């Protein structure tokens, strides 16, 4: 017999994990949440086959309610023992079963509370809906779980004593009677699953195109015919931002990304752009990476004094004292395929540095502790702010010399963007009369090009383009690496940091990048020589006292 | 019975359909003629063929194509994938009985037969394994995460009563529940019976871990994981790190009132694995004649230099470098009291970009046993020797770390200048004295650990130095200096030139690497250096010694006009070391005066360039005739 | 090779090579010991 | 009755495959070994050994029927016998204690004793001189008011690099019956001078080891000196 699952959705109201209440237990209802952890599919017991034990005739079919049950009707007329059967596993009916743990949501936690978690079991097609690192809105009952934790706590326990008054007895001789506890905890048992978006608002193009309707695709289209789209994307980018262009172009080629390619050798070429921002304090630095945060998808925030090597890649974790050992997602692995927002780069101390930056070249994350052995995938790209020694920029001194950060870290950094604060009566003029203009008007003192949903769209539709080189951009490509190679000879001390081959790399990258801007399918030699201007001045002169 | 009977079932499910002796009977007739008449007209048959050779190399082993199955007995194909472990163990006994018929004798040497099924259709991955594959036979993919021990299994069980003393006879284990006994048959007493291992029989046991394999995994989702059983055949043909394609039984554990912590009747699952197949450096005598071929070339040591890192361009010395410490020299014992390292440690100084760690990667793909090490970085070897408690385990190990490990073989360090004190007395003392001293936890002991080093390095604030020296532009001190036998110096100048064919490299690799788009093969120079590190053993002779104390009074004085760190002995024996690694290239067992000359050019250029730029100048011009 | 042990080898002497990393203390077992029943005093040897 | 039954001794050994040779990714494997009687007490934590024994089956209470692997060791074989006060012999044979007489009567032993001294090295014939006065040693003396005169003499060679003076050291290592060669930070895993640690089961104190307490009553070769 066929398995029947019954599915609920678009119930009216959403609860928060703390308005859940004894009241509800038994009931259908609906709860929002942040997955952390997910477990694999399991098999659970649903229908169980046993054999009575002195009879040994085969029984089927026999329900399971939560804990594991054993019949005691016994329709064989050889025995006249109920309790004694034998469980085989091979003739017993199982069905998916996998628990996820939830956490609750950053908006929604109180004023000084902790976030509190949440199990919720998944079963047949709802099983591996839920991912980590995403916000999933679970429909299905709650449900009550037995707990032996709560032995310690305050309070009468509620324990259960069976009944002894229609029992007649005799004091013959030859007084034991047993006695079990009441003590639960409160799980949800979830038959559908469905997952909103990380933001606040697959790889193939003709699977992404059939998901649209077909009005969304012409404005998809009448995006992709404008001439001037590159300039309203750049222009998009954190409109609470007042300039800072080539910032906006960059965090917009980050969201872009390149091409993931794989020589004959085995080594992996990285697509990923990784941008660090570096600069005088309150130049907006931090506007960017909470702007890209509450905009791309799967993209985490955070601080480099709050973060922990374990807390970045992934964690060991034992639970509630118990033998089994389990793997919590860093903040690289929630921003797989996605940014990780990293403030105040330098605050990071060194151990987590060098733990950060083994997933930086690796592209994976190795874990050995105890018992686990593990590689998990650390495809991420990285947007870093940091600020210099000393607190301002130092214009005398190199980019190593101002940053605390290791050259493994500084290395695999595509673009480093120097902001520096200078005090002039117009840009100081403007630039307050909008920061108060954002204060008085709200939403209204933003005027982006594009909103935030139809540019989320064209970028997932940009994804999906491969460029590739031409044959005219090679040459064009070789050509403008020896330029920037000459020019740093010819500049020696004066330039911020030396062009190596793996410059030329993130050109080729930065290209890529613009290429997938203009959804097109070959890089122009004007796409490579825009990847040239932006990486050329990304890199500002070093000033030099007089003699 | 027949096929078309076959597939028609009488019983509620296929398992106890294959059960009933007349289906058995059957199917074992059916599968006895068909492991005896197939064939792929070609006049040939495979499986015949697949017995006398199990049966001449005394293998417990048949390997069963699931194709040729399928297209012959289709019904039984869909048997053996729906419910493979009794089918499984029909056909065991199928094909031992069609190797009894071929060896008679074998039965005694043997009985038992293990059939390995191959080329199983469809593969599943390790995320979307269900319960309905449970019982079933699965094939996925994975990555070896970790291994256990080989442990005895119970096979064939022999039992003792305590009563009388008696052995009792032999009863097969099966591998899925323990086996219990009541009767004595000697007693008619129903006793404490207790196992005797003496008697007993035994298979080999291992468990393997295997997770899915990264790249395939997806992009937010964590790599799924599961246990693989390995049976007597099967231990240990599954390194750890390499991906496999394992075909078994996917089947739930039984465990004591199941998992409590859940809440829920939820059951463990592994995969007790049939076969095992894998997604060496061993030389033929056609292999060892196309060596004598290619070595008797006289461009030989050129093509290999050339051969080197591949995906490297234009770095010629240091690739000249690589070829001596792979194919290294002849360490060297006088009369046991006075002893002379031979092997080449190279240490390559570079800006950073200069691609120093691929260099080090493909010496680790290319040595036989090469250990990569790091000093600043966390997810390696170590270079300290340690004994360990496991925190889980509560049992010791010795562990000799990255040095002692590649014994006989290569270290690979990168990041040679940011190592802490320990670390550099690690390596102090093994490129000392070629060993490891470790006093911990009640064990005093000295490990082996003559390992030729190569490592990398950067100078100090990110940038080479020409007016200062090698000693100032590194954190290393100088007797750890003075160690190395060839000293790279590595600088980017920018020359247009240079920058033009190296961009042009870099774009082609890109080109070639994109999804939507002279040398010795490596597979060949490996076995080659492997056979010349253990077949040659270069030596020179006395009348060659007229020279080499020439060229060496000629050295030394030139360091004295102008003021260097001198030309020490050591340099005199690196020439004489290097020598007899060109001499392995060539795979003479002579020491040429061409490759004596090729060395002491390997020498002076790792000299010259160590030098700053005044003393350098003044050098090129005195060593030209060395250098040429 | 202490890896290339197999169950073949089970119950048969096998000649290997490895290094020592822990000798625990002694303990001491029983070769002849006399023993006494508690209430019947019945006085018995066993040799080991 | 425990006053009139007999005992002997049983060891547990831990035997573990050579760090030398492990597969790169892999922990090393052990197994559990007993000795008993004559067998235990005759091999330190650290020897590398032969051993001729039982493979042996035991049960400890990860599959359904599975057994532990042992050996019952019947034979001990130390490939290599390290050197101490403990293990020196102190024992001598007539016919060598004869032979090292007829030694002693040669005028020119000084001379055959420092060529002798690494046959390998050119000249320095001085500090071979001064390596033979040391290796021997010289006449201790304990005085009635208990101060102790020292006999063993401390030879330093300071000088650049290249000029053997670390195969000296190591040559010295060699030859002396008990030597320990480290250099002034120590060894890898080896302290130098004397390191007190606690018991690794019983968190009681006890002698880790250290350079120059392993080599009591023999030579500490420092390479390094200066940096300590
Ligand atoms: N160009 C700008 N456009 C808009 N707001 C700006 C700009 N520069 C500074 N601000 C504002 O000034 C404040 C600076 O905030 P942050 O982004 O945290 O500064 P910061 O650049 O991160 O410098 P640090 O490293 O945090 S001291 C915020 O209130 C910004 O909104
Ligand atoms: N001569 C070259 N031939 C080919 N690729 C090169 C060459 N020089 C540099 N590269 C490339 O430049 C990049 C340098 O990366 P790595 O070798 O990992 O860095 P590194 O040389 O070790 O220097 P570090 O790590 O910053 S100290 C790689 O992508 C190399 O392939
Ligand atoms: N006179 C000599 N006779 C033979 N070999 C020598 C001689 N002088 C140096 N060597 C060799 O030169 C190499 C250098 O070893 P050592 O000179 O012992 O090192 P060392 O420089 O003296 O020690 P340091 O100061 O800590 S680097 C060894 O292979 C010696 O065998
Ligand atoms: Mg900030
Ligand atoms: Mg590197
Ligand atoms: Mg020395
Ligand atoms: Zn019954
Ligand atoms: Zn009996
Ligand atoms: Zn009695």
């Amino acid at each position: 017999e066929r398995v029947f699952q019954i599915s609920f959705f678009n119930l009216p109201t959403v609860h928060r994990i703390r308005d859940i209440r004894s009241e509800k237990i038994g009931s259908l209802l609906s709860i929002s949440g942040t997955v952390t952890r997910t477990s694999e599919v399991r098999p659970e017991l649903y229908k169980a086959s046993f054999t009575c034990d002195m009879c040994r005739a085969i029984v089927d079919n026999v329900e399971q309610s939560f804990k594991y049950t054993e019949p005691t009707f016994c329709p064989n007329p050889s025995c006249e023992n109920r309790a004694f059967w034998t469980l085989n596993v091979t003739r017993s009916r199982f069905l998916d079963w996998q628990k996820v743990r939830i956490q609750e949501n950053a908006n929604e936690i109180p004023t000084g509370s902790m976030p509190r978690t949440l199990d919720v079991i998944l079963r047949g097609d709802s099983v591996e809906r839920a991912k980590p690192g995403d916000r999933c809105k679970f429909t299905g009952v709650e449900i009550v779980v037995p707990d032996v934790t709560q032995l310690g706590l305050p309070g009468v326990k509620p324990s259960s004593t069976l009944d002894t008054r229609g029992i007649s007895k005799t004091t013959e001789g030859l007084r034991s009677l047993g006695v079990r506890d009441l003590t639960y905890k409160i799980s949800f048992l979830a038959c559908h699953v469905i997952s909103i978006g990380s933001n606040i608002g697959e790889r193939d193009q003709e699977v992404f195109l059939n998901s649209l309707s077909s009005d969304e695709i012409n404005e998809l289209k009448e995006m992709v015919k404008d001439e001037h789209i590159y300039d309203k994307l750049v222009r998009s980018i954190a409109p609470a931002v007042f300039g800072h262009e080539a910032v906006k172009k960059g965090i917009l080629l980050q969201m872009l990304g390149g091409v993931h390619k794989s020589t004959v050798e085995g080594i992996k070429l990285r697509g990923d752009i990784n941008i660090c921002v570096v600069g005088d304090p309150s130049t907006s630095k931090s506007q960017f990476l909470k702007y890209v945060v509450g905009f791309a998808p799967r993209s985490v925030y955070t601080s480099g004094k709050a973060s922990s090597a374990a807390g970045l890649t992934a964690a060991v974790v034992r639970d509630e004292e118990g033998g089994d050992y389990t793997i919590e997602a860093g903040a690289l692995m929630l921003a797989d395929n996605g940014i990780c927002c990293i403030d105040e780069f330098d605050k990071m101390d060194i151990s987590d540095q060098v733990a950060i930056h083994e997933a930086m070249e690796q592209q994976t994350i190795s874990i050995a502790k105890a018992g686990i052995h593990a590689t998990l995938n650390a495809r991420t790209s990285i947007l870093a702010a940091a600020n210099p020694v000393g607190g301002r920029y130092n214009r005398k001194l190199s980019l190593r010399g101002n940053l605390n950060m290791t050259a493994p870290i500084m290395s695999r950094f595509d673009l480093f963007f120097v902001i520096l604060d200078d005090c002039n009566e117009k840009i100081d003029t403007e630039l307050a009369s909008h920061i108060v203009d954002l204060h008085m008007k709200r939403d209204e003192a933003i005027e982006p090009p594009f909103s935030a949903e139809q540019l989320r769209r064209y970028i997932k539709y940009a994804r999906t383009f491969k460029p590739i080189l031409t044959k005219e951009a090679r040459s064009y490509l070789v050509e403008k690496y020896k330029e920037l190679r000459k020019d740093d000879a010819q500049g020696f001390s004066r330039s911020s940091y030396r062009i190596t081959v793996r410059q030329l790399e993130s050109m080729i990258r930065l290209s890529e990048a613009i290429a997938r801007a203009n959804c097109v399918d070959e890089i122009t030699p004007s796409f490579i020589a825009e990847a040239y201007d932006l990486l050329r001045q990304s890199i500002i002169r070093v000033d030099v006292d007089d003699v | 019975l027949t096929l078309e009977s076959l597939s028609n079932v009488k019983a509620n499910s296929y398992s106890e359909w294959i059960t009933q002796p007349n289906v058995s009977r059957t199917i074992a007739r059916e599968l006895k003629s068909f492991l005896l008449e197939y064939t792929d007209e070609t006049g040939r048959s495979v499986y015949g063929a697949r017995i006398r050779t199990l049966g001449e190399m005394n293998s417990e082993s048949l390997e069963v194509n699931y194709r040729h199955l399928a297209e012959s007995k289709a019904i039984l194909a869909l048997f053996l994938a729906k419910c493979p472990e009794e089918m499984l163990k029909i056909f065991d006994l199928v094909a031992m009985e069609a190797t009894e018929l071929h060896y008679p004798d074998y039965a005694r040497i043997h009985s038992e037969i293990h059939v390995r099924i191959s080329d199983f259709p469809t593969i599943y991955s390790l995320r979307e394994l269900r319960e309905s594959n449970l019982s079933s036979l699965v094939r996925v993919t994975g990555v070896v995460t970790r291994r256990t021990g080989v442990f005895p299994q119970l096979k064939y069980v022999k039992f003792n009563c305590l009563k009388c003393g008696s052995i009792l006879g032999p009863f097969f284990q099966d591998s899925n529940e323990e086996i219990r006994i009541s009767f004595c048959t000697n007693c008619k007493s129903k006793g404490p019976f207790r196992v005797n291992g003496e008697k007993t029989v035994y298979r080999n046991y291992q468990r393997v871990t295997l997770q899915e394999a990264p790249g395939t995994v997806p992009p937010g989702r964590l790599p799924r994981h599961r246990e693989v059983i390995l049976l007597a055949d099967l231990v240990d043909v599954s390194k750890p790190g390499e991906e496999v394609e394992v075909t078994g039984i996917y089947k739930n554990n039984y465990d004591g009132n199941l998992n409590a912590k859940n809440g829920f009747p939820v059951f463990a699952t592994i995969i007790e694995a049939n076969s095992i197949k894998r997604r060496v450096f061993s030389w033929t005598e056609e292999e060892e004649r196309e060596f004598r071929k290619i070595s008797r070339d006289r461009g030989i040591i050129d093509k290999i230099i050339s051969s080197m890192a591949p995906s490297i361009y234009g770095h010629r010395d240091i690739k000249t470098a690589v070829a001596c410490s792979l194919f290294g020299g002849v360490p060297k014992n006088v009369n046991g009291k006075h002893s002379i390292r031979g092997d080449i440690n190279v240490l390559l100084l570079g800006d950073p970009g200069t691609a120093k760690s691929q260099i080090l990667k493909y010496v680790e793909k290319t040595a036989h046993r090469a250990v990569f090490a790091t000093g600043q970085g966390a997810s390696a070897v170590g270079l300290t020797a340690s004994v360990r408690k496991d925190p889980i385990t509560k049992e010791w190990t010795l562990e000799g770390g990255a040095l002692v490990l590649a014994d006989k073989g290569v270290c690979l360090i990168d990041e040679f200048d940011k190592m802490n004190d320990q670390d550099r007395t690690s390596i102090h003392e093994a490129m000392e004295q070629q060993s490891i001293s470790i006093s911990k936890a009640g064990i005093v002991t000295t490990l082996q650990a003559r390992c030729s080093i190569i490592a990398a390095a950067n100078p100090n604030g990110g940038r080479y130095n020409s007016t200062l020296p090698l000693a100032q532009n590194v954190s290393l001190t100088e007797p750890i200096l003075s160690r190395f036998d060839i000293l790279c110096v590595v600088r980017d100048l920018v020359d247009e030139e240079a920058d033009e064919r190296l961009a042009t490299f870099v774009v082609d690799s890109h080109v070639r690497s994109h999804p939507e788009n002279s040398p010795i093969p490596q597979e060949l120079l490996m076995k080659y250096i492997h056979y010349a590190r253990t077949k040659i053993y270069p030596k020179l002779h006395q009348m060659d010694m007229d020279k080499v104390s020439r060229v060496y009074a000629d050295l030394r004085r030139e360091s004295i006009s102008t003021g260097s760190f001198p030309i020490t002995v050591r340099h005199l024996e690196s020439i004489l070391r290097i020598a007899e690694s060109f001499a392995k290239m060539r795979l003479s067992e002579f020491v040429s005066s061409y490759d004596l000359d090729r060395a002491i050019k390997v020498v002076v250029d790792s000299f010259v360039d160590a030098q700053k730029v005044s003393v350098r100048r003044q050098l090129r011009r005195s060593f030209a005739i060395y250098t040429l | 090779p202490l890896r290339d042990l197999d169950s073949e080898h089970v119950s048969k002497i096998v000649r290997l090579s490895g290094i020592i990393i822990s000798t625990s203390v002694l303990s001491s077992r029983a070769t002849y010991l006399s023993i006494m029943c508690r209430n019947c005093r019945h006085t018995t040897s066993i040799t080991i | 009755i425990h006053e009139s039954s007999k005992f002997i001794d049983q060891q547990f050994l831990k035997l573990q495959e050579i760090p030398e040779l492990v597969p790169v990714g892999e922990m090393p494997r052990n197994l559990t070994m007993t000795c008993d009687r004559y067998l235990t007490n005759k091999v330190i934590p650290g020897t590398r050994v032969t051993i001729v024994g039982i493979y042996s089956i035991y049960n400890s209470k990860s599959g359904v029927a599975i057994r532990t692997p042992y050996i019952k060791i019947l034979g001990i074989q130390s490939d290599v016998e390290t050197s101490s006060i403990w293990n020196s012999v102190t024992m001598f044979t007539e016919e060598e204690e004869e032979e090292f007489l007829q030694l002693s009567r040669n005028p020119k032993l000084y001379e055959i004793l420092t060529n002798s001294i690494a046959p390998s090295i050119f000249g320095n014939e001085d500090i071979k001189k001064a390596i033979v006065c040391l290796l021997m040693g010289g006449s201790k003396k304990i005085l009635p008011d208990g101060m102790r005169l020292r006999g063993d003499i401390n030879v330093l060679l300071l000088g650049d690099p290249g000029t053997a003076k670390s195969q000296l050291l190591k040559f010295v290592e060699k030859v002396s019956p008990i030597a320990v060669y480290t250099s002034g930070k120590g060894s890898s895993a080896a302290g130098l001078t004397a390191s007190v640690q606690r018991d690794p089961m019983t968190r009681e104190f006890y002698l880790e080891g250290g350079a120059m307490v392993l080599a009591d009553g023999g030579v500490v070769c420092i390479d390094e000196f200066d940096k300590m």
